[PDB]
């Protein structure tokens, strides 16, 4: 939601759709140029927020275990899923090579 | 021989076992990853050791009289007629 207007009167119903499609073209920059609001009548601006959040999805290293779980399975180090440097690298393979196959 | 052993034997006559939980024990060896991958590690990594074999002491014992060439082809070659070593290694 962009914003929230407020009254106790009743409103012609086509007259409010157009209203709104007036301003939600005009005040956004990409559309529109408008951006002070005068609210006359009575019209009341809400204020609000957003009850829950995209941020609380924080699933990031829980989905890292379970990558790491199957990629543990089958016994492959991670550096060769990522590369690494020269000394990290050389010596993985055989690690690989020699303990799983 | 040790006159302490008629003592010792009422302390504990007979063995028991330890692993309790023996079903849920395999569920979580057939089920949970980490403990299938360190356990396959370790079988795995102790079944392909070789043995050696080497002189002979003098004492008596059990098993007497086997030459060395027989009991060097069962550790290292075929335990028996039917079964290889290295199955017969991991299940031991």
């Amino acid at each position: 939601i962009g914003l929230i207007l407020e009254t106790d009167e009743i409103l012609n119903k086509k007259l409010r759709e157009r209203k709104q499609e007036e301003l939600q073209l005009d005040y956004n920059p990409s559309t529109g140029q408008s951006s002070v609001l005068i609210l006359d009548g009575g019209m009341k601006a809400k204020p609000y927020s957003q009850i829950s959040s995209f941020k609380d999805l924080d699933f990031k290293e829980d989905i890292a275990g379970f990558n790491k779980s199957i990629c543990l399975a089958f016994g492959v180090p991670q550096v060769l899923i990522d590369g690494g440097n020269n000394a990290n690298i050389r010596p993985n393979i055989e690690l690989f090579y020699y303990m799983t196959i | 021989l040790n006159p302490g052993q008629r003592i010792i034997r009422d302390m504990e006559p007979v063995s028991h076992r330890t692993n309790r939980k023996p079903f849920t024990t395999g569920q979580a060896y057939s089920k949970i990853e980490i403990l299938n991958r360190t356990a396959n590690m370790v079988i795995d990594s102790a079944a392909e050791c070789s043995y050696t074999v080497g002189d002979k002491y003098n004492i008596v014992t059990y098993a007497n009289g086997v030459k060395t060439k027989t009991l060097d082809t069962l550790l290292n070659v075929r335990p028996n007629p039917f079964m290889d070593i290295s199955t017969f290694r991991r299940l031991v």
